[PDB]
């Protein structure tokens, strides 16, 4: 069975524990020391220390998406592409 | 995405951590149950494994 | 006016409250006869507030000493200003409790627990307005760590008003000499939560570090270790005994350090600690004082702040300086690091002034420190009880004590609730 | 620097127009700019978004009088 | 206010050290005890400098003490002027790094460099406004090579606008006492480059030539020479220190001295220099300071100046002088040796003038040129480097310590980089 590690989903905790019993996969509330196939982070990448297996935070999210940074990029492809980028 | 009267959107704020919070809200289960339910399904470790062996059989 | 009872109990609650009776009679000037030779008018305004004027100008302290072994007041009697103390507060057991947590709390402890209190509302009930007690022990024995709590229990509900203190020694993983030790650890901790004010965590690892890396000790002794307990216990209460530019009572520092209930342990710290062969290759300044007291190694707690965020800082600051300075230098630490404070408390440090020093010292500071971070020790203690826990090791001694299997469940949940809403605030 | 001295001598942008020393002066400049834009005034070294000005500058010295989606 | 860090680094770094702060608490009137018993006023005006003022009116030198091994550290203490450094700014480690860049740079000296970084940051915030850092090693050796380079790396990381002089000791081509000094050099030649802003540099060739024909003296050892080169750092810096008519600092010789990034090389030299016995023969004037400073033979480094043409040089008068005899002589010197001279950049001298001159003398110079001829001094290490690589030798002693070997080409490749941009402009 698949094990994910739910320890830090926070706020996305309940809605995957019932999702968890819909696939049948086995849940680790409280975390474990061997390596897990999938580990769900609710706000940094660095909450644990991942070495193998999926997590479901990119690395730096938490940067990007931080209006100065999103608007920079856009205003990057703006000047690349004027009229595509019309929607900011 | 704020949806203008001629049909134009506009793309407001983006979030890295949306609110997966579903309190009971019976919209925001519905929905956010299924998405996480879906992202989970589209990523099964065991999906690629079993592809293959399909093929290969 | 305004006056403390002083409670010891077990070894390292009398070796430690002995230390700090000769540190605050050479403060204040006492002879170890009990007669004052001191050339100050400034050591006898607030003397009437550990000393009790008794016939021919002779002061006698509070100090309550309990034991459940006899031998402690022995050495404690026979030994420096060790007739110093009334002779009849010396309220003595007949066997030690073993290391027995239930011993202590339900039937050795029972039997002495009324005759202490008899002397406690003895001494209380002669002071003209009672601030509040504090008791010195440890939490890793059965005297200590029992009698600490069943006393407390009964002192609380007898004096809901004032002030309680304890400085307790929070076991250490490292550096262990007992076995059951953890047990009584979880056993305690969850009633140091709701009948204390106030509870400094003092781990001996740490004290057992600033020995060997800021003194450069070769060979310290528990007279060394004990040396900085008593500095910090006549540090926190000097704005009580001796004046200043902006006093701070007890009170006033209970008040803007627990932001909740029960978040009532602390980080202490001693800002002039330097060597003996350093000293001449320093200034005494504030900055400097500042920078040794808000680092990761004159903690007396074993527990690195960089893995939490501080709630509150205080900072009783003994010495003449000036108030722009200390507000110079507490403006530079937060904006500096800023990622090691809560967001949601602006401008967490309370500090204090007082103009005397201490004798030889021209400039000091006592920092107690509310951080997130003192959830490590909790949560390194109760993963220790849960491996011999679940697997029930010595656990005969407890259950034929009195006790029943349940205590040991809530105790565990009471102390992980603790870490929990620790981390909640993080 | 080294990333862009050799970035510019693998692709052979260098020429007798562009010298070293112009590359130099074009690394500083975008770099004293992009760590003084953010709020930390360190930023020791060059960021993605400087280096996507650089190569916007390196493109419009090339290719002249062309689109800017062709160049 | 301007204070300088000062940071020692492998025998020759740390016994270098020891002469210069011997020779600066002689100029500031310092006691080996930290007391000040001095005549001059001026002394007292800038020892914020170099010297923090603890209680007592006791000053400390600022200076940090690095090794790999403690034995050196009690030679540092046990000797003159040496109960006066700070004992928790002698940072030390357990063996010496042997000859290994790898050992210092990565494996064994890593775990010292936080403690280094500590000390930094401490002296470094209880000055009032830094200027920059000095460090004084010994390019070739385990530690000073692979700990400096760490050391400097790690603080332009964290400072990337104060000044990184650097005063190294190079390998030289006759007086060797190492098998494996070109490989640590080479290797740290390249981390040079791109983390300091000066450079000086030292051949133990160049100053033994000094002791054996100027001075005449018998038997020349590594007091000499480290006398020299505490000379020329005290020199350096003098316009920081006390007043004068046309002060220098350490950014403006870096400004009238770099005119590229890269070319920050120089080569040292003091002109006041006689035997014993013909001081009295020689009368001590500008147009003599000038004629020893700019002789070939009367300088610190290893390379001869007439095979290149100098791009430019800083010279730091100390003494009372007229800026007219100052001038016209150090223009003379441009019009006779005009071929030795570039031609896209007129006016190479760059002229300070200081008026306390150093304790027992009238007036001294410091010269600092920044020459193409340099270039010889790394030309020579790559030969020996190359002829230690296609028959790899003592390589294991590198690669055994995580150390790959598309490093060393690297390295290599940087240094013909450097030593191509010198020779370009020459052409
Ligand atoms: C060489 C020299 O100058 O010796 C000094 C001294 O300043 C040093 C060595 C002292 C000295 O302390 C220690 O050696 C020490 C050893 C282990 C643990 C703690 C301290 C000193 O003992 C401590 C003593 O301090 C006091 O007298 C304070 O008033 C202190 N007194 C006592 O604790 C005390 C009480 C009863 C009987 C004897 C001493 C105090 C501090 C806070 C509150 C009340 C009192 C002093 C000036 C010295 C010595 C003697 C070496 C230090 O004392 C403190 C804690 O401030 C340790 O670092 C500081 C500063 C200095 O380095
Ligand atoms: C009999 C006599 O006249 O002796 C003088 C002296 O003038 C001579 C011999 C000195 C002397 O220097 C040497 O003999 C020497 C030998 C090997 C390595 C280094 C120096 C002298 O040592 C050097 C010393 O110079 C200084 O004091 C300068 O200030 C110099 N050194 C020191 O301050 C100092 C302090 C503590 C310990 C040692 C030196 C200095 C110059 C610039 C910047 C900083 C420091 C002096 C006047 C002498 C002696 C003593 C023989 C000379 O000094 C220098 C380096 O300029 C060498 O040629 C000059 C001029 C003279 O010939
Ligand atoms: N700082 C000090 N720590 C002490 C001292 N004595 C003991 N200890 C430490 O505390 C622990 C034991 O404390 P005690 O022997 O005082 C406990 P107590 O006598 O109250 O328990 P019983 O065994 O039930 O009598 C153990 O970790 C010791 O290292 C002391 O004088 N000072
Ligand atoms: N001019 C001087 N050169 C020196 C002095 N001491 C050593 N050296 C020279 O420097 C070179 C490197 O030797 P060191 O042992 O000082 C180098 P390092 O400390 O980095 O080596 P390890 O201590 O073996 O790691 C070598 O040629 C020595 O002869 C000195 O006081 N002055
Ligand atoms: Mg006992
Ligand atoms: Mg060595």
């Amino acid at each position: 069975p698949v094990t994910v590690d739910s320890s830090k989903a926070r706020t996305s905790l309940d809605a995957l524990k019932i999702s968890i019993r819909q696939l049948k996969w086995k849940e680790f509330p409280f975390g474990r020391r061997l390596p897990c196939d999938i580990y769900w982070h609710g706000v940094s990448f660095h909450d644990n220390d991942i070495f193998s297996g999926q997590v479901n935070k990119f690395p730096g999210m938490t940067e990007m998406v931080r209006k100065i940074t999103l608007s920079r990029a856009v205003r990057t492809m703006q000047n690349l592409f004027p009229e595509e980028y019309n929607f900011y | 995405i704020l949806l203008m009267k001629n049909l134009k959107p506009i793309l407001l704020g983006v979030n890295a951590n949306p609110s997966m919070r579903i309190e009971p809200s019976l919209v925001d289960e519905e929905v956010k149950v299924a998405v996480i339910r879906d992202t989970l399904r589209l990523m099964d470790p065991l999906k690629k494994k079993r592809e293959n062996q399909s093929q290969q059989l | 006016m305004r006056e403390i009872v002083h409670i010891q109990a077990g070894q390292c609650g009398n070796q430690i409250g002995a230390k700090f009776w000769e540190v605050i009679s050479d403060e204040h000037g006492i002879d170890p006869t009990g007669t004052y030779h001191g050339d100050s008018d400034l050591q006898l305004d607030r003397i009437s507030v550990y000393y009790n004027e008794a016939t021919g100008g002779k002061y006698v302290p509070r100090a309550i000493l309990v034991d459940l072994e006899p031998g402690t007041m022995d050495s404690v009697r026979s030994g420096p200003f060790g007739q110093i103390f009334r002779p009849d507060n010396f309220v003595f057991g007949q066997s030690g409790a073993g290391n027995n947590w239930a011993k202590g709390h339900y039937t050795e402890g029972a039997e002495l627990v009324d005759s202490v209190l008899d002397v406690v509302r003895k001494e209380a009930e002669s002071c003209d307005c009672l601030q509040g007690f504090q008791l010195t022990h440890s939490l890793g024995g059965g005297t200590g760590s029992g009698m600490g709590t069943l006393l407390i229990s009964k002192i609380r509900e007898e004096y809901p008003d004032r002030i309680m203190n304890t400085f307790s020694v929070v076991p250490s993983p490292k550096v262990s000499d007992t076995v059951v030790e953890p047990y009584n650890a979880t056993l305690s901790v969850h009633q140091l939560v709701e009948n204390t004010d106030e509870t400094y965590c003092i781990d001996n690892e740490a004290l057992y570090d600033i020995c060997f890396r800021t003194l450069k000790l070769t060979t310290p002794t528990y007279g060394d270790l004990n040396h900085l307990v008593s500095a910090t216990m006549s540090g926190v209460t000097t704005c009580l005994r001796f004046p200043g530019q902006l006093n701070a009572d007890l009170r006033k520092l209970a008040v803007n350090m627990v932001p909740f209930p029960r978040l009532h342990f602390f980080m202490p710290g001693f800002a002039p600690l330097t060597s003996r062969g350093s000293q001449q290759y320093r200034a005494l300044t504030v900055p400097e004082l500042t920078q040794q007291v808000f680092d990761a190694k004159n903690m007396m707690a074993a527990c690195d702040p960089r893995h939490g965020r501080y709630l509150t800082v205080a900072a009783v600051f003994r010495g003449r300086m000036s108030m722009k300075e200390v507000d110079e230098q507490m403006l530079n630490v937060q904006n500096k690091n800023s990622s090691y404070f809560v967001e949601w408390i602006p401008n967490n440090v309370k500090t204090a002034v007082c103009d005397i020093p201490p004798r030889g010292l021209k400039m000091a500071v006592t920092f107690i420190g509310n951080s997130t971070a003192i959830q490590e020790l909790f949560k390194r203690i109760s993963e220790q009880f849960t491996a011999m826990f679940r697997r029930k090791a010595f656990l005969h001694w407890y259950t034929g004590e009195g006790m029943d299997e349940m205590e040991f469940t809530e105790a565990e949940s009471n102390m992980n609730d603790l870490v929990s809403e620790y981390q909640q605030y993080q | 620097p080294t990333g862009f001295r050799t970035f510019i001598r693998s692709c052979k942008l260098s020429s007798s127009s562009l010298s070293m020393a112009a590359v130099d002066i074009l690394y500083i400049d975008i770099t004293r700019r992009w760590n003084s834009m953010t709020l930390d005034q360190r930023d020791s070294g060059m960021c993605l978004q400087a280096f996507v000005e650089a190569f916007f500058f390196l493109a419009q010295r090339k290719f002249k009088m062309l689109p800017l989606h062709e160049q």
